């Protein structure tokens, strides 16, 4: 039931906008929002992708610190750990978001200026620092005093992985990487196209894989 | 749609232009503008007709006996030979003319130099073309060649539609007797559509038109924009249209 | 105009397809002797010519020179033809 | 005036009926027809019947245009000793002429048999 | 969607009718689109209409009224007259002018009649046309009398300065055989759509 | 040789600085040159005169052609004046878009004889040509179907100078707009050729047509009083507005003709 | 290259031959030369160049005629849900439909293609026999232009019975090795009939369910689509709305070929 897309189609998200977002985003085992923030000010390389790392960073410092900061935190450790784990970490965090007792969240008056009172106009916010490694744990991680569970499933299942997602959608820069890197141990993108749009029995009738493919040759390897 | 051809080394052309014989807006002004606008033009003549899928040369030759769609005719003969004037002049895709080629030359004008024929073919360019044309030197069924001007949009392929000479003004009892024994043979045809065998070939092309020349070389000085032209041309790919 | 729609039949055919080829030559002109001896009594010299064709025309035999495909046609077409119903 | 009906890819057009004159698309009445759709879409003609006049008077220049670009071609084609084996109307004739001949044998012999 | 493409489409764009193909009766102007093909698409019988056309069929124009009928068969008729018609009267090239005091209708609810010309000349009166020879006053054309003269397509009103017996009375009925040039006066319109020329007889 | 324009600063509607003399100066300088060329006498004369006396000659033929092309200009040249538009130095040159702009001729009126006096001129023009505007369709499309070398001519048929009826004609690289110069020259060179053919119908039917299509109605023969001449050739229209810029520049010519003058040459009508 | 080519002499014109070679030599280099035509319908481009059953859309089906139904008076109300509407007097098919049955029909030839079954391309009327021998070249497939006997699957002893048959490799190879008389007298039955006039042939679709054959038809607006496993709406009358569903067909058993002729590499 796909069809395919229209031929004014254009992939809103550029080469150059890519590589600027890798280039920023990409951090390490102690990577925080305001390290990003300083990334995104001494960016270089083309004008068009300095001006939008400029129009991203304007964006950011218009939201949220602490949220960003919150979510910085959950995500390495999402992408580290298991699907049951996670998901209970978000709901502690969100428990503790409902319930700040160290008052370092201001999401509640957030959330009526916007949803309820009015569509127009940010939050100005009431707090703005580097939280502590230690103080962002605490934010978001359980305790004893609140008991916290997840409903039970019929399939009580846990894994760290998705089982079926892989498979039915379009394929990751990483996979295509690793194919490359088997194939090495001549390549070239037409073969690669080919291998990616026939080869593969999932991904076979796969609507913008081929386009897809060809972005990520041109981003990654070289001649 | 017709849509002019993608030129080799395309950026160095329009960066430049072509080295000796055009400049950088000179050739814009015969290419890059002038045959798109032409291509424009014979798309819109023949955008629902039957004439859309053929090339401009296949079309040229169908229309040639038609009198009425003239226009068509002179739009496809324009964008055919200026595509094979263009062909002439690029610097690649040193190249000699070949010996074969020069054989031929010398076995035609009564064992005459090239130099001498070029010198010819530029005295002919400069008396019988008044305003626009073009300047061929063709090949016809006996191995022989010869010169062939056209008086705008002629070609040098089909005869009754080489356009040589211009009754506009006066002419010689000697041309009005060939054109006589041309319209004679066309009679002898008898088909239905009522059109000659003829199997001219052109191996040299060159543009009299205006839009060649005249930014780079002024209103006056086409003779010597025809000689930089015959100095300075592509002889690989002559040699290439020459051989049966 | 009132159009006439048939019921569905075994077969279209016309029973006997007629051809109209052109009547004989020999014929003619001995109808045109006739005519002539009607007038100018029995055997007067205007029909001279006339009398001569003909039997240069009746010479070998007594007449000079000796089918429709419509039914292969309306057999090919029917079913086509038909409005009859689906199956 | 002849319509070809066998499509090109009708996902690859593109037209803005702006103006009348497509690039792929030819001179005709469907043509007209597109551009007092346009009209009446944008409210420069909010009656349809206005905007129909007004595709109508676009075309009509184009169409003389058309016709005056041919004739000057005959022209010029004649003064620059161009040859036509055969014209339209000499053609016609001819064409007449075949028929008139199958008549007139056939018509010979039909005033033979009446006769007779 | 496929609607608004459909309303678009080339068989959309053929404006229906159920006129006669075969009309017997007084034929002032073409009835039918007419529809070409490609010799491409000929050779592989396709028209761009419902179905395929018959093998039969070797020209490449035709004119039709149903795409498909409850006979199985689209009625339609191969010929395409019509278009040579107008070709022949632009190659006489007498432009057709309203005799009648009248503003020229291209130039400035609805109205069915014919808006000037029906488009067999978008020509303008005005000009003149030179040659090898010089300009052009007296436009000749090969025609055959009847009796009224058939010119290019057309029947047209015939005038002469004497009848000429010679000609005439030689064969007095089989005048269509013999073709005789004509001096083309002017191409009046009336209202019906006819196209009234009018000749001269050139001997 | 014309007084409206100069070498410095040309007109402000139609040409530039260098496009003008590109047009008009240079041309005029490479004819007379080549007309000097072809006869050692340097006797201007006029040149009607001078085209009359070499017409129907092959040998005579260059030094005819050389003098219809100057002829022909400075006749194009009289016509024009200035103009309101700008010029088109100022101005972007027109891409392939121009070529589906559908034009305004139809529709649209500008520039009229009647806006500036000649009235009688006006009047002739719609009774040869019905109106005004179908009149400028007319001539227009006419210059722009002439893709070469050529010259778009109002004419006046002449049958005290008089005159019978308004007429338009084009013609090309070097063709004069009289037809007695030129009537029945390929008709003599019929009649010689069959002269050496019998020394060596439908031939006969072939110049008995020729014939009926060079007599007038009533006269011996017929000749043309141009009015107004209009340019064709790419020689003076690429330099300011390029290749797709022809319609463009015929517009311009035709808002900035000067109309007293053609009505001057507009004789008595019968 | 043309090895009995007497050429003419150097002082007398080109010969017959000669003339003609040079104007091949000329078509070949410089008559396709003043433009390029971009945008336009060669018939003979949708049997060579047909595109992938993803490529397609609605506006390509369009274009090949694919959405014109048979006719009003000429209904089959059977085939009620695949007609889009109505429009001068004709059913028009929905053609989303048509395209999403065409995929499911693309991707059981491929599949049959891959596990390296018989496809047998079915095809009656009169244009269509050079398109079909094609599609049947392309996979390594069968194809019926000449009428279809009664019963060659039902009978096919007494019909198929004196044609040679062969051995195959995982590959295509014929590994010509002597076939018994036992080994060679019975039958070989396709896995995929596909028809092009499946209105026309009711008995080899009969046959088909009978035999147990999954079968493919372009069920156009009077056909009855019950009558086979995966019908296809569309224009079965049109000579290339047929050859682009066909090619397009051809195309998807094709790659399915190639896939497998890649495993067995592998
Ligand atoms: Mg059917």
């Amino acid at each position: 039931f796909v069809s395919p897309l229209p031929k004014d189609y254009v992939f809103k998200y550029s080469n150059e906008k890519l590589n600027v977002i890798e280039a920023c985003f990409n951090l390490s085992k102690n990577g925080t929002i305001e390290d990003i923030m300083n990334n995104l000010r001494q960016y270089e390389g083309s004008a068009e992708g300095k001006a939008f790392a400029q129009e991203i960073k304007t964006k950011l410092l218009t939201k949220s610190p602490s949220s960003l900061q919150i979510a910085l935190r959950l995500v390495q450790e999402n992408s580290r750990d298991h699907i049951e784990s996670a998901i209970k970490r978000d709901l502690y965090t969100a428990a503790n978001m409902c319930m700040n007792q160290d008052s370092l969240v201001e999401f509640s008056e957030a959330t009526k200026h916007k949803l309820i009172d009015k569509q127009r106009v940010p939050y100005p916010w009431t707090k703005k620092e580097q939280l502590f490694v230690s103080q962002l744990t605490s934010i978001t991680s359980p305790k004893p005093s609140l008991p916290m569970s997840l409903l039970r499933n019929t399939s009580n299942v846990t894994w760290t992985q998705y089982p079926y997602h892989s498979k039915y959608q379009l394929p990751t820069e990483q996979e295509i990487a690793a194919y490359i890197e088997k194939r090495t141990n001549k390549v070239t993108e037409r073969e690669v196209l080919n291998h990616f749009a026939n080869v593969i029995p999932s991904r076979r009738g796969k609507l913008g894989i081929q386009s897809l493919c060809k972005i990520v040759c041109e981003r990654k390897c070289e001649e | 749609i017709h849509v002019v051809p993608k030129l080799p080394n395309s950026k160095a052309l329009l960066q430049n232009g072509v080295p000796n014989i055009l400049s950088s807006s000179g050739f814009k002004t015969v290419w890059f503008d002038y045959q798109r606008y032409l291509c424009d033009k014979l798309t819109l003549a023949t955008a629902g007709q039957s004439l859309e899928s053929y090339y401009p040369f296949h079309i040229l030759l169908k229309t040639a006996g038609n009198p009425l769609q003239s226009n068509i005719f002179n739009l496809a003969s324009s964008i055919h030979n200026n595509h094979l004037f263009v062909e002439n002049i690029l610097p690649s895709a040193k190249t000699e003319p070949s010996r074969l080629f020069l054989s031929k030359i010398k076995d035609s004008f009564n064992g005459s130099d090239w130099e001498v024929v070029k010198e010819e073919m530029i005295y002919r360019a400069e008396n019988e073309v008044l305003g626009q044309g073009w300047l061929f030197l063709v090949e016809n069924n006996e191995k022989k060649l010869f010169i062939l001007t056209s008086n705008n949009n002629g070609t040098p392929y089909y005869f009754p539609r080489n356009q040589s000479f211009d009754l506009n003004s006066a002419i010689s009892i000697d041309e009005f007797a060939t054109l006589k024994q041309m319209k004679e043979l066309i009679g002898k045809s008898t088909k239905l559509n009522g059109k000659v065998q003829d199997w001219t070939m052109p191996i040299i092309c060159v543009n009299l038109w205006d839009h060649a020349y005249l930014h780079d070389y002024g209103v006056g000085n086409r003779s010597k924009y025809v000689k930089n032209v015959l100095d300075n041309l592509n002889w690989s790919v002559v040699n290439n249209r020459i051989f049966s | 105009p009132p159009v006439y729609r048939l019921p569905p039949l075994p077969r279209l055919k016309v029973k006997k397809p007629i051809i109209r080829q052109e009547a004989n030559k020999c014929l003619v002109l001995m109808s045109n002797l006739l005519q002539c001896w009607s007038s100018y009594g029995h055997m007067s010299p205007k029909c001279a010519g006339l009398v001569t064709e003909l039997k240069s025309c009746t010479s070998e035999s007594a007449l000079g020179k000796r089918k429709s495909n419509i039914n292969y046609h309306a057999a090919r077409l029917y079913d086509r033809i038909n409005g009859k119903p689906h199956d | 005036r002849p319509k070809i009906l066998v499509e090109n890819e009708i996902g690859d057009e593109n037209y803005d009926w702006s103006h009348m004159l497509q690039i792929g698309r030819p001179l005709d009445g469907e043509s007209v027809i597109q551009r007092t759709m346009y009209l009446i879409k944008t409210k420069q003609y909010g009656d349809m019947v206005e905007a129909y006049d007004h595709a109508r008077y676009e075309f009509y220049a184009l169409r003389m245009q058309e016709e005056t670009e041919q004739q000057v071609a005959l022209e010029e084609a004649e003064m620059f000793g161009s040859l036509f084996g055969v014209s339209a109307i000499e053609h016609g004739i001819q064409k007449e002429q075949e028929v008139l001949d199958v008549w007139e044998k056939k018509v010979v012999e039909e005033t033979e048999l009446m006769a007779a | 969607t496929l609607a608004e493409l459909l309303g678009r489409s080339r068989i959309a764009q053929v404006a229906n009718n159920h006129k006669p193909l075969t009309y017997t009766g007084k034929k002032f102007h073409p009835t039918h689109q007419i529809i070409e093909t490609k010799p491409s698409t000929l050779y592989r019988q396709e028209w761009g209409l419902k179905s395929a056309i018959p093998s039969k069929i070797k020209s490449r124009y035709l004119v039709y009224n149903d795409l498909d009928t409850l006979e199985r068969i689209t009625t339609f008729e191969p010929r395409g007259g019509t278009q040579w018609n107008r070709l022949r009267f632009q190659e006489m090239g007498v432009p057709i002018v309203s005799n009648i005091g009248r503003q020229n209708p291209f130039f400035k609810k609805f109205n069915t009649e014919i808006i000037g010309t029906g488009g067999l000349s978008y020509s303008l009166p005005g000009k003149l046309k030179n040659s090898p020879n010089g300009v052009i006053q007296r436009t000749v054309v090969p025609g055959r009398i009847l009796n009224l003269a058939a010119i290019g397509g057309f029947v047209a009103d015939v005038v002469f300065f004497q009848s000429p017996p010679s000609s005439f009375n030689s064969m007095g009925d089989f005048i269509r055989m013999k073709t005789f040039l004509f001096e083309i006066l002017e191409a009046s319109m009336e209202k019906n759509g006819s196209v009234s020329m009018h000749a001269r007889l050139l001997e | 040789a014309l007084e409206h324009l100069k070498e410095g600063a040309p007109l402000k509607g139609l040409f530039s600085i260098e496009g003008l003399q590109k047009a008009w100066f240079d041309r005029v300088k490479y004819l007379d040159a080549k007309l000097n060329d072809c006869t050692n006498e340097a006797q201007q004369k006029p040149l009607e005169t001078l085209i009359h006396e070499n017409s129907k000659s092959a040998s005579k033929k260059h030094i005819v052609n050389y003098a219809s092309s100057l002829y022909n200009l400075k006749f194009s040249m009289s016509s024009l004046q200035g103009c309101i538009r700008t010029p088109p130095e100022e101005c972007p040159r027109l891409g392939p878009e121009a070529l589906l702009q559908t034009p305004d001729f139809n529709r649209t009126i500008s520039n009229e004889p009647l806006t500036t006096g000649n009235e009688r001129l006006q009047a002739a023009l719609i009774s040869s040509f019905g109106s005004l505007m179908e009149f400028r369709t007319l001539l227009i499309n006419s210059n722009l179907a002439i893709s070469g070398d050529g010259f778009t001519w109002l004419v006046a048929r002449r049958q005290d100078i008089e005159y019978d009826k308004l007429f338009i004609l084009n013609t090309y690289n070097a063709g004069t707009p009289f037809n007695f110069s030129t009537s029945g020259v390929m008709n003599e060179l019929n009649n010689q050729y069959t002269n050496m053919e019998k020394q060596r119908a439908k031939q006969a039917k072939t110049k008995f047509i020729y014939e009926t299509q060079q007599k007038g109605f009533s006269g011996k023969e017929v000749s043309y009083i141009p009015l107004l001449a209009i340019d064709a050739s790419p020689k003076t229209w690429l330099t300011d507005y390029g290749v797709f810029g022809k319609r463009e520049y015929l517009e311009r010519v035709w808002d900035s003709i000067e109309w007293k003058i053609v009505e001057s040459r507009l004789p008595q009508r019968t | 290259p043309y090895p009995n080519l007497i050429p003419s002499a150097n002082d007398k014109p080109y010969s017959s031959q000669e003339l003609f070679l040079r104007q091949l030599n000329h078509s070949m280099r410089t008559a396709k030369l003043g433009a390029t035509i971009s945008k336009v319908y060669y018939p003979h481009k949708d049997i060579f160049y047909p595109p992938l059953p993803e490529n397609i859309t609605v506006e390509s089906l369009m274009s090949a005629g694919v959405h014109l139904g048979q006719s009003t008076s000429l209904w089959r109300s059977s085939t009620q849900s695949y007609i889009y509407g109505e429009y001068k007097g004709i059913h028009i098919i929905d053609l989303n439909q048509t395209l999403s049955y065409l995929k499911r029909a693309a991707k059981v030839v491929e599949g049959v293609s891959e596990s390296g079954g018989i496809i047998l391309f079915l095809g009656t009327r009169q244009g269509q026999k050079r398109g079909l021998e094609e599609a049947a070249k392309k996979t390594h497939g069968y194809y019926v232009s000449t009428r279809w006997i009664p019963g060659t699957l039902t009978n096919s002893t007494e019909i198929s019975g004196i044609w040679e048959k062969q051995e195959i490799d995982s590959n295509d190879n014929p590994t010509e090795r002597a076939l018994s008389p036992n080994e060679t007298s019975k039958q070989v039955k396709p896995d995929l009939l596909v028809v092009l006039n499946p209105t026309e042939n009711r008995n080899a679709l009969l046959e088909a369910i009978k035999s147990r054959v999954p079968t493919i038809a372009i069920i156009d607006t009077d056909s009855e689509p019950s009558l086979v496993t995966y019908p296809i709406p569309g224009n079965d009358d049109s000579l290339r709305s047929v050859n682009f569903l066909l090619g397009v067909l051809a195309r998807a058993g094709q790659r399915g070929l190639q896939n497998r002729l890649a495993r067995n590499n592998e």
